[PDB]
């Protein structure tokens, strides 16, 4: 009974599993997620410039100096704009804002 | 990709703490392996420890060197390796790395860090005093008149010299710092040749960011 | 107060990942938005357990 | 626990030559050896891995050998940017020993050691301290000795050395040796004499200065 | 799968072998071990890592408001985006079980290519039992031994005592 | 063909084999006779169920018709541009798939009895002349029971061992 | 490389067959040479030419962009333009460079896979009347002729013929 030399391939405890055409739910000893599923859940200033915050101003009710809107008289620079879906302090005297969406269009530049 | 940063070096009394950051950046495949090596200047390099990944149970090996004073810690949060050194001694002093493989399996270290050094004295942080060099008053005969900076008594290292603004710099030969009694000495010379000086006038300049001390010391001829 | 490279309207993404699935709509510099629930490269081999 | 003996700890060779490091483990580390060079001012940069195997993009001039205990690591082609550092490190088991390293220098023709004296500066004078000042510059090879006499007669405490790499463009060396002592002890002696024995000359080059 | 090693004739993993992918095990009478072959570990790390680079690489490259008379134009919009967004999404999908299937095969293949040289090193000199091992019809010591898995094995050396082993 | 076993050493298909994809032919004393190896076919099946499952799932998520006025046209080019568009970049997806994938199919079936048979040689051994044809002489007699062996793959070579090799070397 | 015969088992190519991509070389008392073998040449060429002609026609229908003009109250619908463009751009820029690199892949292992293929077709006939060396030669028990040596490149050759010949030369 004689001297004895084998190959083989690696084995661990891995519980890691990926898919494959052939197969699916295929176990690996190594693999990498690709995929980034979470993020911190706040809003953020962006490249350490802060967002201008609208609050409940609409663009229209900040541009025209809405007088709820006061507090956006001065603005420093900001990376993005934050608008809620129905903000409360449009154009009290009511009306109509022409080219409204282009002109949101050309704010976002 | 990689690109491994390290951080937090300094200066400490023996005894005393410091701790060590080591952050990774990049896609890679593997946080594995983590190790610390160290380089006291002019000696070779030193194997301090390692930390493993999460999933291989984030255990850690030491060098008996070391051993018990040190601690290889990560936060994955910052995504940050660090080494807490504790009870620091003199011989302690050295630039340390943060080094890694790159592969699963750990054949050599192949992602290094920039390094970051790391002092350890009872000495307190001390100011240069930078004399210019005159040559000699026997007049220069010579085909190239030569002159010098003599910086002494400051700690810790380092200082940085430039001559005349790093206007004319060249064909200078600045030779390391030497420690002689507790505190370190350094020197360098610019070698002119006979027109350019005293004629045209160069001065000496001398930073310790250490002890805050930036100084000038234009070189004059004596008679 | 807070910083990022990307953001969302859940929340900021920092990562180093070529996709993500967080949401459509993200201003700064981010990674591809898909629909997908996973994707993972399997890179080590079979796991076979042994005899 | 592990010992790497790595040797020469310095060569000299020039352009287009072929060099050999050798790397000694105490015990059989196998074939888990690596190869490491180190550029001044910088970390270290993986040359080889598992001893004869390059890492991925490496210049083919680079090359290693061994199993067990010798070991062997060759820079074939030589090339200007090479002449630095190399280590080897085992990574057979912890802790993950390193050689003592090997320094490489450019074979160059002997040269000249340029030497200056610098007596204490009057504002150095007036703070109680005299530091006087020889500089020995520009002179292959870097093997030298320096002699500081006072009134003809040797003096010991108080020198300090200090060296310069290979430089860069003049493949030269040099030197800095400050001889440091009190003011007192200074305007006691006359004159000051900076002796340097180097091999170039063959009778040894003497820069002195009196008051 | 495709070579037929992995999951094949060689049945099983080794937890034993932490130091690589693929390598060695051998018995003889100064010792047993598990050895990695780390050359052919390490240049499939490389080759895994050029792959999952360039899915990076290659997959490496603002919201608009409308009125309700821009219906048809919001909707080309909604359209155009969503568009994009399955087009990609497939092509990640895809991109990713494809690959995972050619991955799998390359470390069998690796396997098989390792398994196959040390046979045709080490030719009748040994049995071939089949299940990946060799059994050895001449003393074979670490030496030896290390002469097969650094692929210098010698065959005229141990020649004819294994024949004559071989045959009695 | 990738793996050289179809239209390889194996020169041609059996229509003979009737009950499977892959399989065996024995010929001995008792008689001659074509015998599948449903393991491997029926296994090789699910492989390719699973594929094809794919290669549909991921295809599954289209044209809204709209109508544009004279002065519109740019729009109306622009809407065209995007729908054939997508059109265009789908039906590549889906011609690549197929044809990629079909290589990958038959590469399949190929590895599959490049397996198969050497699964049998490794097993064999000695005992047989390997002719090269895909087809093994044997050295000793072969009941039934032992063909049946080979097939569920046990077939101990000891027992046949001497028996051969005897009739082998002289 | 997969199928490890090219920098495999064969350890290097040949700078001196220049008559095709796979062959023979044979040595005898009458002479050595050089041999390709064409069939398999000529088809694997063919593979490859339905291979290139199905990256371009399949290529060769997708998305042209056609030049617009947008004013200034228009620039919704300008973006939106370019980001469609832009999209099918990018698109088929993937398409182009992820088709390139994965049928090279493949086309290195289909080689690969046709010189392995030759050596396992012409040893599988030699037999034993060989010793496999495992540099990619075999040495012959029995002398053989060109004769012999064309019947094994062009698949005839006689095993029952050099059987003997060969098993006497061998057991001595
Ligand atoms: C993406 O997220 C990571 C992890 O959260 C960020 O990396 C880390 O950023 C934090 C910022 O809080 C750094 O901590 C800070 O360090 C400085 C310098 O020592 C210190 O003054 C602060 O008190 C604080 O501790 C941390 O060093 C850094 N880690 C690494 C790996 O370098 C990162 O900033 C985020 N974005 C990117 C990629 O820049
Ligand atoms: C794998 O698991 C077994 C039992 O669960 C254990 O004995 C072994 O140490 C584990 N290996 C590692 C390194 O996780
Ligand atoms: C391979 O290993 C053998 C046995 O250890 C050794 O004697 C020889 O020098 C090595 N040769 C090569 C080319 O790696
Ligand atoms: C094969 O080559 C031989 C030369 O040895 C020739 O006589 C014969 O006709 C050829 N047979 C076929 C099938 O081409």
């Amino acid at each position: 009974p004689g001297d004895q030399i084998c190959i083989g391939y690696h084995a661990n405890n891995s519980t890691e599993k990926v898919d494959t055409i052939l197969e699916r739910n295929v176990t690996v000893t190594h693999a990498k997620d690709i995929l980034e599923k979470t993020h911190n859940g706040k809003l953020c200033k962006l490249n350490g410039i802060p967002p201008l915050e609208l609050g409940d101003c609409s663009i229209a009710g900040w541009l025209l100096g809405n007088p709820e809107c006061d507090r956006l008289l001065s603005v420093p620079e900001w990376s993005y704009i934050m608008e809620k879906e129905n903000p409360r302090d449009g154009l009290c005297y009511p009306g109509s804002f022409n080219d409204y969406e282009e002109l949101k269009h050309l704010l976002s530049s | 990709e990689v690109k491994l940063v390290e951080s937090g070096g300094g200066l400490v009394q023996p005894g005393g703490s410091l701790r060590l950051s080591c952050g990774t950046s990049g896609f890679t495949l593997t946080d594995d392996y983590m190790t610390w090596v160290r380089q006291p200047p002019g000696k070779a390099l030193e194997w301090l420890g390692f930390i493993r990944d999460r999933a291989n149970g984030y255990t850690t090996e030491y060098s008996a060197s070391v051993k018990g004073r040190f601690t290889i810690s990560r936060d994955n949060s910052q995504s940050i390796v660090y080494l807490q050194m504790n009870t620091l001694r003199v011989e302690d002093s050295a630039t340390y790395y943060c080094a890694r493989p790159k592969g699963y399996f750990p054949y050599a270290m192949d992602y290094w860090g920039q390094g970051t050094s790391v002092i350890v004295s009872s000495t307190k942080t001390t100011a240069p005093s930078v004399y210019p060099l005159a040559p000699v008053c026997g007049d220069t005969t010579g085909s190239s008149v030569t002159l010098g900076c003599l910086v002494k008594g400051y700690f810790p290292e380092p200082v940085t010299l430039t001559w005349n603004s790093g206007s004319l710099s060249s064909g200078v030969h600045t030779f390391p710092a030497v420690l002689q009694s507790d505190l370190y000495t350094l020197s360098s010379s610019v070698t002119v040749t006979s027109s350019t000086w005293p004629s045209q006038s160069i001065t000496c300049n001398v930073a310790h960011p250490a002890s805050s001390t930036k100084v000038d010391k234009k070189i004059e001829p004596r008679g | 107060n807070c910083e990022t490279k990307c953001q969302t309207p859940l929340g900021a993404i920092n990562t180093t990942l070529p996709f993500h699935n967080v949401h459509p709509l993200t201003i700064g510099e981010c990674p591809k938005y898909v629909k997908s629930e996973k994707l993972v490269l399997a890179t080590g081999l079979r796991n076979v357990p042994q005899i | 626990d592990i010992q790497m003996t790595q040797s020469p700890a310095s060569q000299s060779a020039s352009l287009g030559e072929s060099v050999t490091i050798t790397c000694l483990a105490s015990q059989t580390i196998g074939t888990w050896l690596a190869w490491y060079q180190q550029k001044p001012g910088k970390s270290p940069q993986l040359l080889i891995y598992a001893a004869t195997s390059l890492a991925d993009g490496v210049p083919s001039r680079f090359s290693g050998s061994g199993s067990g205990t010798k070991f062997s690591f060759k820079i074939s082609s030589l090339q200007a940017e090479d002449f630095v550092s190399y280590y080897c490190q085992q990574l057979y088991s912890t802790p993950w020993t390193f050689g003592g390293g090997t320094r490489l220098e450019i074979k160059r023709a002997d040269a000249a050691p340029t030497v200056s004296i610098f007596p204490p500066s009057s504002e150095q004078l007036t703070s109680g301290g005299a530091s006087v000042v020889c500089f020995l510059n520009n002179f292959y090879p870097k093997d030298i000795n320096v002699k500081w006499k006072i009134d003809g007669s040797e003096r010991q405490n108080g020198v300090l050395n200090s060296w310069t790499d290979q430089d860069s463009k003049d493949s030269t060396y040099s030197m800095s040796s400050t001889l440091t002592l009190t003011k007192d002890e200074y305007e006691r002696h006359n004159s000051y004499t900076c002796e340097a024995t180097h091999k170039t000359s063959t009778s040894p080059i003497v820069k002195s200065f009196n008051r | 799968g495709l070579f037929g090693a992995i999951a094949g004739f060689i049945e099983g993993g080794w937890q034993g072998m932490v130091d690589g992918w693929y390598g060695y095990h051998h018995s003889n009478d100064q010792g047993s071990g598990y050895a990695a072959d780390k050359e052919s570990t390490q240049k499939a790390f490389d080759g895994i890592t050029n792959k999952v680079n360039s899915v990076i690489e290659k997959m490496n490259t603002v919201g608009k408001e409308f009125s309700n008379l821009e219906r048809r134009l919001e909707n080309l919009n909604k359209k155009m985006e969503d568009g994009f967004l399955d087009v990609w999404t497939y092509n990640a999908e895809l991109l990713v079980l494809m690959e995972n299937e050619r991955t799998l095969d390359f470390h069998d293949s690796n396997v098989k290519n390792l398994y196959d040289k040390v046979r045709m090193q080490l030719r009748d000199n040994v049995k071939e039992l089949g299940n990946g091992c060799f059994e050895f019809y001449h003393k074979c010591d670490d030496e030896c031994m290390n002469s097969v898995k650094n692929g210098t094995y010698d065959y005229p050396k141990y020649e004819e005592e294994s024949k004559l082993n071989r045959n009695e």
